[PDB]
């Protein structure tokens, strides 16, 4: 009875349920695991870059988006880029006629609805894509997933990707002392947490840790390989 | 009927050195015969290392100096690197030629280094046709600045004299004095004071007082 | 063209003229310069006939589907407004003379009104069209707060008379349309019955 | 399968879409339409199942000019939205053209209109053929137009159910010597020989054309002439 | 000037004798009658095959013979070959037909030595587009013209050219008013374009 | 669970079970009908060769121009469906002309690629003319340029995704040529040296035979532009072995 | 381009059935029924007059809000049968036609014009290959100028016809079936002994007596002609008269 | 061109607040055709705006800006629009309609007190916008403008009471000395307290 | 099953079946009440909370469609997002078109519409949420409406949608909703939800409240926080 209703976006299951968004679900957790947690003097978001070719540079899983928004990107990196494009196009928009930064809220709600249009429209897909989102304005930092069913949510902490679900369980055991640390402390909570995802016979290494920052002052600032060595330095192993 | 276009004066001058490109422009905004305020700069930080100054019609000046900064954004995400002084100038004429047929009223001139870590000054005209200079004003008072800065910093007209490079306290003291010679014969010139000073070392900002009738 | 409408409690009156020039000409000397949008909503086209008639033909399209819709009167206030930006969009070609005025059950009798070109007021008594700018004086001398019906009548004829003596290119007959609870009272003050205030 | 697109012919090179319209055609309502030296006659029957029906806000044979009479055999609703806009077109010919369109190039109109929605896909054929009655330079015309945009002039059809039965008994008692008068009368012959019901005076809707023009029969005049 | 006349034109100059073409022109942008600069270059330089000229408007020169490069770069990839002469002066005759009547005023000359040898088409805002042996464009262009006329041979040899078009160009910027500046030599020689001097007119009244 | 219907990939851009759309890894794998081609990317320059597989004697091998450079140093290598290749590469041309003109500079190596995939992923517009492909592109591509890094070298898939990747190895003996490449590759690598054994993995891995017609590479370096090496300069290349 | 239609006679519209039948009108005919309100519509010489229930099975709900009887102008009225939404749809379209008939043309529609252009709306959806048929019924009531009163009602086939009495939902074969009977012989039909007589019709085909709060009718009349519903103020008393027989 | 148009609106910062003036008055030319309507717009709780020029326009963005603000309300996030912010959407907006050749025929002074700033900006029809202590529109530009940089030159720091009798006295002359000038105005005054509007007020002087 | 492939097609026994998916879609989401008093109308959901990872106030669901009107929404998040936005449209341009606040009586009927065209067209699958708007205004009192995905309209004295619906509807129709204040009727709004809910499978859910009154000045507004708190000390002190 699981017969036809497993193409269309426009199809619905007689179960309450569109298999099409499932299988993007699927997809999006096919992707790699990324921490996103936060405290009151920044956001943080902590990626692992795909250390599964060899001789190949990894894909860059954090995306520069404005002055004060971050984004890291854990599915097909085609609807990623795409949506980072629409990402930049309205936080320029924005600066140029209220001539400020654009609050997170809002932006967040712009991506949700923009991914929800194609999932009605026949001959269109949902966008593929596992985006977290990092940003500080007023109130501070803030933190989202927007899954591809064009659902967003609010988060002190979470991950997507595979091997995820680790991490979150050490999310969920850690939040409570997450809200009051460091620049140190927290980059060290997000790497530990974003190892708990590796296979215990991998190890993080410099070139496959892609720690980004912002803050009051600290505008965003992504960190690539190399420079990266101090925040990964002091971590003790498992 | 309706006039699109009005002329918001307003002076603004740059040197290039060896090390360093002055911008130079006053903050004296008015309309018909009334000064609106005495406190609105010409000159603006884009980079680093790049300053631009603009004159004119100031609702064009300002669409451009916001649609420039929209631009440097834009350049900075998809090429990973801060926008060359040089592409910023190109850029500048593509874009202020984008409005062929309904020209952007404004004299624009960029102050900044090249890459080699030398100075360097673009020149403009309202349609976008660009070139390098040692030396430019523009505005309203530029006809009356530009002989002097020929006579000195180009040093033409001289003979029997050493041209020693321009350096920062003589270029410094030269356009402050070029300004306030300025301010007595133009009506369009005084009130304040905005130089900027763009170094290897980041950018500093340089203010006087002029006559402010 | 000298379109005149008085607010006051519980029901307005309105009140113009019957001329419509071509010029030096006139065209039709018994024009019904009064417009019922509605059952109890009327307005005073003046400036120029055409793009003002079908304006408020237009109007009168508009707000009956919408009055069908909510399936309540229709607020005098809504009535200003949608034939407010009517105008306010083709401001650039159309000519006008929304004076519009009547009676809402909430908020009992209202004048708004606003030349060619879009804006809103809703004050005590509009006057538009060409007398208007001959009888600003005698309205504002005369015009007092809390004047019943009767009295706004009589005030209403001796401004247009005013106007009718004063203005060459208005004239013909007064036409009166009394809005209130139970309906409108349209009625024609013409000949002897119109104010006769002589020259000495 | 091969028979539910109308966009491909079958294996044979055969509309099989096209004869479902046309079967859909014969199981309609009977029509018949007689020409004559003098007009032309085009009768049909009201079925107007329950008496709580009026025969009469709405009707079966549709004037279009002057001198322009439409019936059909189908669904009802195709024959309305087609005369409606036939009549659009008659009128752009008498708007370019200051003189009534003649019958033929009103059939051209009806016959391209109909066929572009066969030819579409996506759309249904229009499943139902219509009946013209003409009079040009005073003299009489009869069309069919058949649903696959075909269009045939006969001396005289009949369609609807049992139509194979009717054109056979028009067979053997029509010809060209005939007049209008009798042509109605025989008309009604018909019909009554394929009537399945008991013919009452209202059941048939009669229009004829002449140099008059085309103009219905009112339920009186079906009275009138089926008196004798 | 709302911020458009951009130029006039001054004295440019061109011409192909026996050893490929040479041009030359002035530099002297002539706001109404305040000079904006003495040290604009009207020689552009689309590649190491062809070369432009500036005159009439100074924008919209640039802009259309940079667009010009950017779409002959694009044929030599398409293509694998470097574009004729006459192809680009045919680019720049379509691209700038239109907006016929729109207020543009170039006046460019298109020069080259192409596989046909030496290439020259005198190329303007109104659609003309014709070759020869012989131009000049702008204010000075007459002078230049009566010069070059008494100086042109397409035997002459090609140090007595730079003469010739050196002696025009002076010549013509001291006639007129609108043109001056520092003079460019440009010759085009075989395959490559090869960059002469850029000689000064007051060091020039000295040598004449 | 009993299987039953499904319509599988009626829509373009359908998700599989496990979330893992069709046309995209059904071209990935269309790719493997695709020539082998190798790019080594060393601090000395940039190697782009590849297998023409001369399928006749009656073809002159001049005119399968495998490789082509998007710029003057930027040098592209392809492999799979040619069809389409070329259409990549028109826009590559196309848009590093545009920087150029309107950016007076060489269009960076990354920025080209990273156009070029937004180029691709457009699928699913089948109502609407303009724009469309409905297809994804079926063929791989390797870029090879110099700039304020020098020499780069960026991996396509049909996927719009990349890599600033060096010493990757594409085509039907993909997989092969990149183990035993890595077990051959060096960090520090003379220009030569990985001409030399880009060419010995080459001749171990393909099919026919190799001589100067089989087979071309091409070179930048940040010494001057592109450059396609003749057929002199391939016999004086392989005459080593 | 689009999704397209099922393969099948029944799985879409368009297709023709071998004797080319429309499948889906069929359909949408029985699905009318749906929601179980069956609707009664009689006309006399002075009044025309459409009755049905309201049926109102939750208390959560208000009485006022719950409805079928549209006024569309302020002297033509409807009723709806079939699903609720495109009942809605449709009302709100005719209210639209209506208004643009009258602004086009300068006086009001005439009530088989208006239902002759719903018809067309009706009928272009059974051309088109994703349009649905608006699976519902509506019926009209007005006096046009002379004629009096008249009754039409659509269908989603776009078949209609002016009734001198009719009916619509489910008991509907019964309800035509009493309505000839009645029609036959007693035809007067003045302002009582008349539409009353419809009330009859339709407690005897549904149920027991009613009582008004079931009951929703709406009444134009040609001496008063304003489209106007009649509450449990009024149709209680209409029906403890026609209780008394 | 413009139609109906409101002669001046004043504007003066000063400290912990900013106030402004505009007369009751819309001119059909040189006729005083409506003489109770207020130019005044309280933009939000923090941000004020007066209008001087054709009343419909300024009409039109009473309409346009109040949707806008409700809607920043509805989301009911916490950002709001700092008065810079709308200072910059007017300008952006005008410009635009100026690019257009159909220019809104209007002159604003942006008034708005935030983050315990006093700011105050201005924009004409042209898009020409800029921020200033005082502020002047129309004939207001060349006669009140004078008086108030006089008084800002020697004291450039006021008090309440200080800067609301000078815009009074200075307004008051503008009733001497302007032809579309009327004796009824208002009086907004924003601050922490937010913005409030009183009048109609007249200068009733001796 | 079979002849249900898409939305413009109807059953054999003439049934929008993809529209009674959508539907029962429905019965897959948290419940979602709303009720109407004296005074206004109160809303009520009862949002499960999938992880504490998430941060106390994610996933608004009494979205504010307009000043003078709520939105409680049940279903797809994303539908009931997409409807919110289209709610905010059509009472911008009611208010530019008009200048007045849109009478609620009106507003959801023009959603319903809209609603409803989702719901006969190949090309779209119909919306599946189902939402709730309440509103005030003393000029003519509060009301309250049920949206359902097929875009039946219907006005409520008080309604209830989600996963547990007609246990709310049972608890609502002990109340004489009639006649009570917003202040008496948030205790029994909180008393239902923690009532209906479902701890045993569904736990650590959290309540959100909103409602829109003349004791707001008809502003649809969040509860405030000490009302909010003592009614959830005494829906559990119901337990």
């Amino acid at each position: 009875f699981r017969n036809q209703y497993d193409n269309d976006v426009t199809v619905w299951s007689p179960q309450g349920r569109i298999h099409q968004i499932e299988y993007a679900m699927e997809a999006v957790k096919q992707g790699s695991a990324t921490v996103g947690l936060k405290s009151k003097t920044h956001a943080v978001l902590v990626a692992l870059k795909r250390a599964q070719s060899e001789l190949a540079a990894h894909q860059k899983k954090i995306l520069h988006v404005d002055n004060h928004i971050g984004i890291s990107i854990a599915g097909l990196t085609a609807d990623a880029r795409l949506l980072c494009n629409f990402m930049r196009q309205e936080c320029l928009d924005s600066r140029f006629v209220f001539d400020r930064p654009l609050p997170v809220s809002r932006l967040v709600s712009l991506i949700g609805s923009k991914t929800q249009i194609p999932t009605q429209r026949y001959g269109r897909r949902p966008y593929g894509v596992g985006l977290l989102i990092a940003g500080y304005d007023d109130m501070g930092p803030h933190i989202f997933q927007t899954c591809p069913s064009a659902n967003y949510f609010d988060c002190r902490a979470m991950s997507i990707g595979a091997r995820s679900q680790s991490a979150r369980t050490y999310l969920e055991r850690h939040m409570s002392e997450f809200m009051e640390c460091n620049l140190n402390e927290l980059v060290k909570h997000g790497l530990r947490a974003l190892r708990e995802t590796l296979p215990a016979e991998q190890d993080l290494t410099t070139k496959n840790v892609s720690i980004g920052i912002v803050g009051k002052d600290l505008e965003f600032t992504i960190y690539d390989d190399d420079d990266v060595s101090p925040f990964l330095e002091g971590l003790e192993e498992r | 009927r309706f006039s699109p276009y009005v002329f918001n004066g307003g002076t603004i001058l740059a040197i290039a050195g060896e090390d360093f490109a002055i911008v130079a422009s006053d903050t004296r905004l008015s309309e018909g015969f009334s000064i609106h305020t005495r406190d609105s700069p010409k000159c603006y930080k884009l980079t680093d290392k790049t300053v631009i100054g603009c004159s004119g019609f100031h609702g064009d000046c300002l669409t451009l100096t916001k649609i420039i900064e929209a631009r440097l954004k834009m350049y900075k995400h998809s090429n990973n690197k801060a926008m060359t002084t040089g592409a910023i100038a190109a850029m500048l004429s593509t874009i202020l030629y984008s409005r062929r047929f309904f020209p952007y009223y404004v004299y624009n001139i960029i102050g900044g280094l090249d890459e080699e870590g030398k100075g360097a000054v673009y020149s403009f005209d309202p349609v976008g046709s660009y070139q390098r200079d040692s030396f430019k004003a523009g505005g309203s008072a530029s006809a009356m600045l530009q002989p002097l800065l020929d006579n000195q910093v180009g040093f033409k007209n001289m003979q029997n004299v050493e041209h020693v490079p321009l350096s920062l306290d003589r270029a410094m003291r030269l356009v402050k004095d070029v300004f306030i010679s300025a301010a007595e014969r133009d009506v369009y010139t005084g009130d304040a004071l905005r130089i900027c000073i763009v170094t290897k070392e980041g950018i500093r900002e340089e203010t006087v007082s002029l006559r402010k009738d | 063209t000298t379109i005149m409408a008085v607010q006051f409690d519980g029901g307005v009156v309105l009140g113009a003229d019957s001329r419509t020039t071509t010029g030096s000409y006139i065209a039709n000397r018994v024009t019904d310069k009064l417009t019922p949008i509605h059952d109890r909503i009327f307005c005073c086209r003046s400036g120029s006939a055409a793009d003002t008639q079908a304006v408020a033909d237009a109007v009168t399209y508009q707000l009956g589907f919408h009055s069908i819709e909510l399936n309540e009167p229709p607020l005098v206030h809504t009535a200003a407004s949608l034939f407010k930006e009517m105008c306010y969009r083709y401001r650039e070609d159309l000519m006008a003379g929304i004076i519009i005025a009547g009676w809402d059950p909430q908020e009992g009798g209202q004048v708004y009104s606003v030349p060619m070109g879009g804006m809103m007021v809703r004050q005590s008594f509009a006057i538009g069209g060409s007398g208007s700018s001959y009888i600003y004086g005698y309205v504002d001398a005369t015009y007092r707060e809390g004047m019943t019906k009767e009295e706004c009548l009589q005030f209403t004829a001796n401004a247009l008379a005013l106007a009718m003596e004063r203005d060459g290119s208005s004239g013909g007959v007064i036409r009166l349309a009394a809005i209130a609870e139970s309906g409108v009272e349209r009625q024609v003050l013409l000949g002897d019955q119109i104010p006769k205030f002589a020259v000495a | 399968g091969y028979s539910f697109s109308l966009t491909t012919f079958s294996p044979s090179g055969k509309l099989v879409q096209i004869e479902y319209a046309l079967a859909a055609v014969a199981g309609g309502a009977p029509s018949v339409g007689i020409k004559a030296a003098n007009g032309v006659v085009l009768a049909t029957e009201k079925k107007q199942k329950s008496i709580l029906y009026d025969e009469r806000s709405v009707h079966k044979v549709e004037p279009i000019t002057k001198h322009i009479g439409l019936v059909y055999s189908g669904m009802g609703p195709d024959y309305r939205v087609l005369v409606h806009r036939a009549r659009k077109l008659a009128q752009q010919y008498y708007l370019v053209y200051q003189e009534p369109i003649p019958t033929a190039q009103l059939v051209q109109r009806v016959a391209s209109v109909m066929q572009e929605y066969t030819q579409s896909g996506g759309v249904r054929p229009f499943g139902v053929s219509l009946l013209i009655c003409g009079w040009n330079e005073g003299r009489p015309y009869l069309f069919q137009s058949d649903p696959s945009g075909a269009y045939f002039a006969w001396k005289a059809t009949a369609m609807g159910k049992n139509y194979v039965n009717g054109k056979t008994f028009l067979e053997k008692r029509y010809n060209e010597d005939l007049e209008l008068e009798d042509a109605i009368h025989t008309a009604i012959l018909t019909l009554k020989e394929s009537f399945e019901g008991q013919m009452t005076e209202d059941n048939i809707e009669v229009g004829i054309c002449n140099e008059a023009g085309f103009r219905r029969l009112t339920p009186t005049e079906v009275k009138d002439y089926l008196a004798a | 000037e709302p911020g458009i006349e951009m130029l006039h034109g001054t004295t440019t100059l061109a011409f192909k004798f026996r050893h490929g073409v040479i041009v030359a022109a002035d530099s002297r942008a002539t706001a109404g009658a305040y000079i904006a600069s003495q040290t604009v270059k009207k020689v552009i330089e689309i590649n190491p095959y062809l070369l432009g000229t500036m005159a009439g408007g100074a924008a919209d020169c640039s802009f259309w013979e940079r667009l010009l490069a950017r779409q002959c770069r694009i044929y030599e990839l398409r293509n694998k070959e470097r574009i004729s002469v006459a192809a680009a002066s045919k680019l720049l005759a379509n691209m700038v037909y239109q907006y016929k009547g729109m207020g543009l005023s170039m006046g460019t000359m298109i020069c080259g030595w192409d596989k046909r040898g030496p290439g020259l088409y005198y190329v303007d805002s109104e659609g003309n587009r014709i070759s020869g042996a012989t131009f000049s464009v702008g204010s000075g262009s007459v002078y230049a013209y009566g010069v070059m006329d008494r100086g042109y041979s397409y035997d002459l040899e090609v140090e007595q050219a730079y003469d010739l078009a050196r002696r025009a160009i002076y010549q013509a910027t001291y006639r007129d008013a609108y043109s001056g500046g520092a003079v460019n030599l440009y010759h085009v020689r075989e395959d490559g374009w090869i960059r002469v001097s850029s000689d000064n007119v007051a060091d020039l009244h000295e040598k004449y | 669970m009993f299987l039953t219907r499904s319509e599988y990939d009626r829509g373009v851009n359908t998700f599989s079970p496990e979330g893992r759309l069709f046309q995209v890894e059904y071209a990935i794998e269309a790719i493997k009908l695709g020539s082998t081609a190798i790019g080594i990317q060393t601090s000395e320059g940039v190697c782009l060769a590849v297998e023409k597989r001369i399928t006749s004697p009656l073809m002159e091998p001049s005119s399968i121009e495998k490789i082509v450079e998007i710029d003057a140093h930027i040098g592209c290598a392809m492999s799979g469906l040619i069809a389409d290749a070329k259409t990549l590469i028109d826009k590559a041309r196309v848009e590093t002309q545009n920087h150029w003109f309107t950016y007076n500079e060489t269009m960076t190596v990354e920025s080209v690629t990273q156009a070029v995939s937004n180029l691709a992923l457009q699928f699913g517009e089948e109502d609407a003319d303009p724009g469309a492909m409905s297809r994804p592109f079926g063929v791989a591509l390797l870029f090879g340029g110099v700039d304020e890094k020098g020499p780069q070298l960026f991996h396509m898939d049909p996927s719009g995704t990349f890599v600033q990747c060096d010493a990757r190895a594409i085509g039907s003996a993909s997989e092969g040529a990149q183990s035993s490449l890595q077990e051959v590759y060096h960090k520090s690598m003379t220009l030569k040296e990985a001409i030399k054994s880009s060419l010995i993995i080459l001749k171990q891995v393909m099919e026919e035979k190799l001589n100067a017609t089989n087979i071309e590479l091409a070179t930048v370096q940040p010494g001057q532009n592109f450059h396609m090496f003749t057929k002199e300069e391939l016999e004086e290349v392989i005459k080593d072995i | 381009m689009s999704r397209g239609s099922s393969a099948g006679f029944d799985r879409h519209i368009t297709i023709f059935s071998p004797e080319g039948r429309l499948y889906q009108v069929e359909y949408a005919f029985k699905a009318i029924n749906q929601g179980g309100l069956t609707s009664v519509a009689v006309r006399g010489k002075d009044c025309a007059v459409i009755v049905t229930q309201k049926k109102v099975p939750d208390k959560l709900l208000d009485s006022s809000t719950v409805t079928h009887l549209f006024k569309i102008t302020e002297n033509i009225g409807c009723v709806m049968t079939g699903m609720t939404a495109d009942s809605r749809s449709q009302v709100q379209r005719a209210r639209y036609e209506a208004a643009n008939w009258k602004y086009k043309y300068g006086y009001e529609i005439p009530v088989d014009m208006l239902c002759k252009r719903i018809a067309d709306i009706s009928q272009v959806y059974t051309q088109n290959a994703e349009m649905r048929p608006l699976g519902c019924c509506m019926i009209l009531i007005g006096i046009d100028e002379e004629q009096g009163p008249q009754v039409y009602k659509c269908d989603p086939a776009g078949y209609y016809c002016g009734f001198k009495a009719t009916a619509a939902g489910v008991k509907q074969t019964e309800s035509t079936s009493f309505l000839e009977k009645k029609v036959k012989k007693k035809f007067d039909w003045t302002f009582e002994q008349t539409v009353e007589t419809a009330i009859t019709c339709l407690s005897t085909v549904l149920s027991i007596d009613f009582k008004p709060s079931e009951i929703e009718v709406g009444v134009v009349t040609v001496e008063n002609p304003k489209f106007r519903i009649l509450t449990e103020a009024e149709i209680d008393a209409h029906l403890v008269a026609l209780a008394e027989r | 061109n413009p139609m109906v148009t409101g002669t001046s609106v004043l504007g003066v910062k000063f400290e912990g607040g900013v106030v402004i003036a505009a007369d009751m008055l819309g001119s059909y030319g040189s006729l005083a055709r409506f003489r109770n309507i207020s130019r005044i717009m309280r933009v939000n709780n923090s941000t004020m705006l007066g209008a001087s020029g054709d009343y419909a326009d300024f009409q039109y963005l009473k309409q346009v800006l109040g949707q806008m603000v409700i809607d920043e309300e509805l989301l009911g996030d916490g950002h709001s629009y700092s008065p810079r912010a709308i200072h910059s959407w007017l300008t952006r907006a005008m410009y635009s309609r100026r690019s257009k050749m159909n220019p809104l025929w209007n002159t604003m002074v942006i008034g708005g007190y935030a983050d315990g700033e006093s700011f105050l900006g201005y924009v004409d029809m042209l898009g020409v916008a800029y921020e200033a202590p005082s502020l002047a529109t129309g004939y207001g530009a060349y006669l009140a403008q004078p008086l108030l940089r006089e008084v800002l030159e020697k004291q450039p720091v006021l008090s309440q009471t200080e800067a609301r009798d000078l815009v009074e006295r200075c307004m008051r002359v503008l009733y001497y000395r302007d032809a579309r000038s009327y004796n009824r105005f208002q009086i907004a005054t924003v601050t922490e307290k937010g913005v409030e509007i009183e009048g109609p007020l007249s200068t009733e002087t001796n | 099953t079979g002849y249900d492939l898409s939305a413009s097609t109807f059953s054999p026994d003439g049934r929008v079946f993809q529209v009674e998916y959508a539907m029962k879609a429905v019965e897959n989401s948290s419940t979602a009440i709303g009720i109407r008093c004296k005074d206004g109308v109160v809303f009520g959901v009862e949002k499960l909370v999938l992880s504490k990872l998430y941060e106390e106030g994610s996933n608004k669901r009494l979205f504010n469609v307009d000043r003078h009107v709520g939105m409680a929404v049940a279903g797809l998040l994303a539908d009931a997002r997409s409807l919110a936005d289209i709610a905010r449209e059509e009472a911008s341009n009611f208010r530019s078109n008009f200048g007045y606040n849109i009478p609620l009586k009106h507003l959801a009927d023009r959603v319903a519409m809209y609603v409803h065209a989702y719901t006969l067209y190949s090309a779209v699958r119909p919306f599946g949420c189902s939402f709730m708007l309440g509103s005030y205004s003393v000029n003519d009192g509060a009301q309250l409406y049920m949206i359902d995905p097929s875009g039946v309209s219907y006005g409520y004295w008080g309604c209830a949608i989600g996963k547990a619906r007609q246990a709310a509807k049972t608890e609502i129709e002990k109340l004489q909703m009639k006649e009570m204040t917003c202040r008496d009727i948030v205790k029994e709004v909180a008393k239902i939800i923690y009532i209906v809910h479902d701890e045993v499978k569904d736990k650590a859910f959290e309540l959100e409240l909103s409602w829109v009154g003349e004791l707001t000045n008809g502003r649809h507004e969040i509860v405030p926080k000490d009302i909010r708190e003592e009614a959830e000390k005494y829906a559990k002190e119901s337990l």
